[PDB]
């Protein structure tokens, strides 16, 4: 090590912000006694080091000749390394300069061991130092690689494909594509990104708009993670483990306030019996992180309309003072959602990700409906804020839209089914649709479309104890968005090529039904006269 | 193509748009000629005069016809007759001497001087009718009047006929414009509606189902849907099916005749004739493409109107026995 990546990390944060000799002496002795005192002190925080100091090259002569020497003490007097093997056999090529022709040739030998990498290979490669690799900037010169390989091979991606038809689901082209934006939404907001932005928007230029046969997106997870909390059998130690590997996450930044409150978050719950339990159960999986935290062994204050809806360009101050809010109240028992105040007050992206966590726990301890009710008529007051006309940033949207999902697969105390849970919360999910729509999130609008008219089905029925028109003037009529115009939209922009006709496609007289299924259909002829008329 | 030159090239592509339905886009691609093009030739001057009375353009500033049935609208739209007599009878001997300088010889040169005729001829019977005051008796005869010459244009062409239809549609619409409210207003929109039909049924006759759209979206315009719905519907219905919209078409039959059935209460015999011609209709549509075994159609639909129109029969009029006949 822990003290180790803090040390590294802290002097590559140095040498990112612009003594720099004295810098790269310093991590020149960590390295060499990391590698001479340890046989895996390297095997993971190594390719940033790697990866950074290739575009230093074009610096003073003294930056220079010091970057080649670790380069060439890296490559050849640590290759004959077991462990070290795989480390250097994965990273990414230097094909800046010519003055990197031992690199070059020291690097090829290990990478085309076996023979010469195919275009699949390289995918492949890429894929594996993709997910090895947090940073997209190191990767620049990986994603040059990636370009030359597809523009140079571009004969090799038919039989890729032809062979892909079985499974289409596992896409390899449509795998990459969803990793380089994934890296993009990783680089969105850090330095650097006008390269990184037009590498990756390059690389995305090489290959066209190929049918993938393909509708859904799939968000490709780290297995340990998924298995972590596949042998969480409690959502405590859920919890827990979310929010450790969370606080890990952010104690790794230039910032010195944000590791400060992250190394007193640490303490706090590793102080705890919940801590403590924690690495009771967290004791048998083979991770490192127990290496690295090793040494470190109520209502009157949240009904307010303006606190929920502060939102003219604020939203990074409506989140703080939401979860300040919910935080300071009684709601909250456990000990990890109560002392996260102090360093989710300086963090954004910890307030919209502990948001839903702290609303379920609040609402898992509520007695006779009383914090669902309330909570239930300020989300519907936010919603219908949302759809006034009010001119709302998108990151608000998409955040409560993350609550909302993952109240949605939360399992209910009480004994009930997949439909009682997704009514976690006194909604009608019309209105939510219609905001998703608004973000472009088709599928979850689809989806709450769908719960909606269940539910409207369900309220007739005990009711009683019913068409798409009589549903679509019913939501009109009370909600005031119609449903069946709502179904129209989500299945035109979710490109599915014969689902309109079932909203009434080809039998409504509307002329924006008709003038969407003329642009559907390509009779532009008649859809321009329609137009005009 | 481009090799065609300009003289005749804008003048075609502004008869195509005006045949395809378009009268907005060709008022924009007409105002791009003008800033584009500064001097005007008589051809395309004409051509926008054209469009701008056939588009109720107003705000558009010898004289061709076309100028000159344009000026009288306005003088007529004015209340000022002495201009709008003077620019007929300036537009009657302009089209008379032009006829006859002519070498003539060839009977098909006189139909479109005899349709600029015959529209000078009905603005002028407007006129008069419009000199002091309107009556439902006078609308009335001026209407059967207009429908008896059209029965006499049945053999006419498409190309004559459609200057004199978009003429009567421009009358009825400053007309309704130019009415003051009272029950004389529902009169005139009645004919106007009518009038519409009749074109609607007109252009479907000669292969055309843009205008017949246009008609439609009139009549949407100024009429309203209710519990009874009236013959446009299926007026509608009818000019979808021509547009190759089979399942837009059976639909909007098929709600009618549950509208109809369901509330007819005998209101209204014409209401009965167009149940009996919506239930033929859609029998025929049943039979031709085949969706359903003939058996529950023919009962469903046929018998129905046969028993329908053959219930109430007892004022032996035309419009009941030929429809009776049809089904
Ligand atoms: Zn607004």
């Amino acid at each position: 090590a822990f003290v180790l990546r803090d040390v590294i990390y802290t002097l590559i944060h140095y040498i990112n912000q612009r003594s720099f000799s004295l810098c790269c002496d310093l991590l020149s002795q960590v390295c060499q006694t990391a590698v001479t005192y340890c046989k895996d002190a390297l095997e993971n925080h190594l390719h940033v080091i790697v990866g950074t100091l290739i575009p230093l090259v074009y610096e003073q002569v003294e930056v220079q000749k010091q970057v080649l020497d670790l380069l060439k003490y890296l490559v050849i007097d640590n290759k004959d390394n077991e462990n070290l093997y795989i480390t250097i056999k994965l990273l990414d090529p230097f094909p800046d300069h010519v003055v990197f022709k031992d690199l070059r040739i020291t690097q090829q030998k290990i990478k085309y061991s076996r023979g010469p990498f195919s275009l699949l290979e390289e995918i492949n490669h890429f894929l594996s130092v993709s997910v090895y690799d947090a940073l997209p900037l190191t990767r620049l010169e990986g994603l040059k690689d990636l370009r030359r390989q597809l523009e140079l091979h571009k004969d090799q991606m038919v039989d890729i494909m032809r062979a892909s038809q079985d499974n289409p689901q596992d896409g390899i082209m449509v795998k990459l594509v969803v990793n380089l934006l994934q890296l993009s939404k990783m680089a969105i907001n850090h330095t650097g990104e006008k390269e990184v932005l037009e590498a990756v928007g390059s690389c995305l230029g090489e290959v066209g708009p190929i049918d993938f046969s393909t509708i859904a997106i799939q968000h490709s997870k780290d297995a340990s993670y998924t298995k972590a909390l596949k042998l969480f059998e409690d959502k405590e130690l859920q919890w827990t483990f979310i929010m450790l590997t969370y606080l890990n996450n952010t104690l790794v930044e230039d910032c010195v306030k944000v590791r400060s409150a992250a190394v007193t978050c640490l303490k706090n719950i590793l102080a705890t019996k919940t801590g403590h339990s924690f690495w009771e159960i967290y004791k048998m999986t083979t991770d490192p992180m127990l290496a690295y935290l090793q040494p470190f062994r109520p209502f009157e204050g949240l009904d307010d309309i303006n606190l929920w809806i502060p939102l003219s360009e604020n939203h990074d101050i409506w989140i703080k003072t939401l979860t300040c809010a919910f935080l300071d109240s009684g709601g909250t028992k456990c000990e990890i959602l109560q002392l996260l105040k102090p360093m989710c007050e300086v963090k954004t992206d910890f307030c919209q990700t502990v948001l839903p966590y702290l609303i379920h726990d609040i609402l898992l301890q509520d007695t006779n409906e009383s914090w669902r009710n309330l909570l239930s008529t300020h989300v519907q007051g936010f919603f219908t804020s949302c759809l006034r006309h009010c001119c709302l940033d998108k990151k608000s949207q998409r955040t409560m839209l993350a609550v909302v999902d993952y109240m949605r697969r939360q399992k209910r105390p009480s004994s009930g089914t997949i439909f009682n849970d997704a009514f976690w919360l006194d909604l009608n999910y019309l209105e939510v649709a219609k905001v998703a729509q608004s973000c472009a999130a088709h599928f979850t609008a689809l989806l709450y479309a769908e719960i909606y008219a269940d539910k409207k089905s369900m309220d007739d029925q005990e009711k009683r104890s019913t068409t798409i028109s009589s549903l679509s003037e019913k939501s009109k009529e009370e909600t005031g968005i119609s449903l069946q115009d709502l179904l129209l939209e989500i299945y035109r922009s979710i490109g599915e090529p014969d689902s309109l006709y079932g909203c009434g496609g080809g039998k409504m007289l509307q002329p924006i039904t008709r003038l969407r299924t003329y642009e559907h259909e390509a009779m532009w002829g008649k859809a321009l006269v329609t137009y005009d008329l | 193509e481009t090799a065609i030159p300009s003289s005749t090239r804008q003048a075609g592509i502004i008869q195509a748009l005006q045949n395809l339905g378009l009268c907005h886009i060709l008022s924009v691609y007409l105002k791009g000629l003008d800033y584009e093009n500064k001097d005007w030739c008589p051809e395309l001057e004409e051509l926008h005069y054209q469009a701008a009375w056939r588009n109720m353009q107003w705000d558009h500033c010898g004289t061709s016809y076309h100028e000159s049935l344009y000026n009288a609208l306005q003088s007529l739209r004015d209340r000022e007759f002495s201009t709008f007599y003077e620019s007929l009878k300036y537009a009657r001997v302009k089209e008379v001497e032009e006829m006859c300088k002519r070498s003539l010889e060839s009977v098909y040169s006189l139909y479109p001087t005899l349709s600029r005729l015959q529209a000078i001829g009905e603005l002028e019977s407007i006129g008069e009718l419009f000199s002091r005051s309107v009556t439902h008796r006078q609308l009335s005869e001026v209407y059967i009047k207009w429908q008896k010459h059209s029965q006499l244009l049945k053999d006419s062409d498409f190309s004559f006929q459609e200057p004199i239809m978009a003429l009567r549609t421009v009358i009825l619409e400053i007309l309704m414009e130019k009415e003051m409210d009272n029950s004389q207003r529902e009169c005139i929109k009645d004919i106007l509606t009518k009038h519409l039909v009749e074109l609607s049924i007109l252009a479907r006759t000669f292969k055309n189902t843009q205008l017949p759209e246009r008609a439609i979206f009139q009549i949407k315009q100024y009429n309203s849907v209710s519990c009874g719905v009236s013959e446009w519907q299926l007026e509608e219905a009818q000019v979808f099916w021509a547009k190759k919209e089979q399942s837009l078409a059976l639909s909007i039959l098929k709600q009618m005749i549950k509208k109809l059935d369901a509330s007819c209460a005998a209101n209204n015999p014409s209401l009965k004739l167009t149940y009996t011609e919506c239930l033929r209709v859609c029998g025929n549509w049943l039979a031709e493409t085949c969706l359903e075994n003939p058996a529950v159609i023919m009962q469903t639909y046929l018998e129905k109107a046969v028993e329908v129109a053959g219930n109430y029969d007892g004022e032996s009029s035309d419009e009941l026995r030929n429809g009776k006949m049809k089904a």
